[PDB]
């Protein structure tokens, strides 16, 4: 997504590399469909069963990519919408996010997993959504931010 | 509510799920009385949000 | 897809119908893509062998 943007923003363009990346983005998009939950969220293995839960960090990585490869081409909205309902549920009144981890490996995430940056990256990618900077949710985030 | 500092207001606030909309409203707080607010909501863009 | 164009011409649409049918387009697109031949033709069982 951010390579295509890097070429598109710098005017380093060409069409059939977009057809290339179209095969790419479609197969990957539905690959993520291979491991979500019908509540909406995303963990390592997922589909065909309910014996698992999603992931703050990874589903944030997911939804940032949603928003930007949405920001070039067609998307459908209800899915990522219910993903937002999930993320909305999962944080305290006055405290931070929970790394409800069902991850894969140790250094996939280049961040060292502080609760600090856990909760921050969640909320601020959630802001990197086409969404407000006003919602009570992210205010609870900002409370955690001042805390952090 | 009850107990120590009814200098309080409970609330059933409302911030929706995509874009921006809200139904902010306030509700009193006096001790150990079950005074039940009757708030309300109007229609939306989409049917079942 | 055929009723999609049908809707688009008959003029009676409810657009989130087509957003989730856009879901149908790309998901059938790719879950059919994962079963083709290396050449371009198609078989029934195929992929991974
Ligand atoms: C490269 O960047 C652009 C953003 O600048 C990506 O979005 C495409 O931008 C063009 C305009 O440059 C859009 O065309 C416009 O569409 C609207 C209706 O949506 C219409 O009202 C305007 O008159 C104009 O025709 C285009 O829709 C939009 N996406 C595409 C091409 O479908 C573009 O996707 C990026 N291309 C890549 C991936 O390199
Ligand atoms: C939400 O915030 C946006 C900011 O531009 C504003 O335009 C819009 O009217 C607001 N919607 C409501 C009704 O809260």
């Amino acid at each position: 997504i951010y390579v295509l943007d890097y070429l598109n923003e710098t005017q380093q363009l060409t069409p059939e590399i977009k057809s290339k990346a179209i095969g790419y983005l479609n197969t990957g998009y539905q690959r993520q469909l291979n491991y979500k939950h019908y509540d909406g969220s995303y963990s390592t293995f997922g589909e065909r069963y309910g014996r698992n839960q999603g992931n703050t960090w990874l589903t944030a990585f997911v939804l940032k990519t949603f928003a930007q490869a949405r920001a070039y081409i067609f998307i459908d909205e209800a899915h990522i919408t219910q993903a937002l309902i999930w993320l909305s549920q999962r944080q305290k009144d006055n405290g931070c996010f929970r790394s409800s981890g069902s991850l894969l490996n140790n250094a996939i995430k280049g961040g060292v997993e502080d609760e600090v940056t856990l909760s921050a990256y969640i909320t601020i990618a959630l802001l990197e959504i086409p969404l407000t900077v006003t919602h009570p949710v992210v205010r609870n985030a900002l409370f955690c931010l001042e805390s952090a | 509510l009850s107990y120590l500092n009814e200098t309080v207001t409970v609330s059933a606030s409302l911030e929706s799920v995509r874009g921006n909309r809200s139904l902010f409203t306030d509700l009193e707080a006096e001790n150990d009385v079950l005074h039940c607010v009757a708030f309300a909501v109007p229609k939306s863009s989409s049917n079942e949000e």
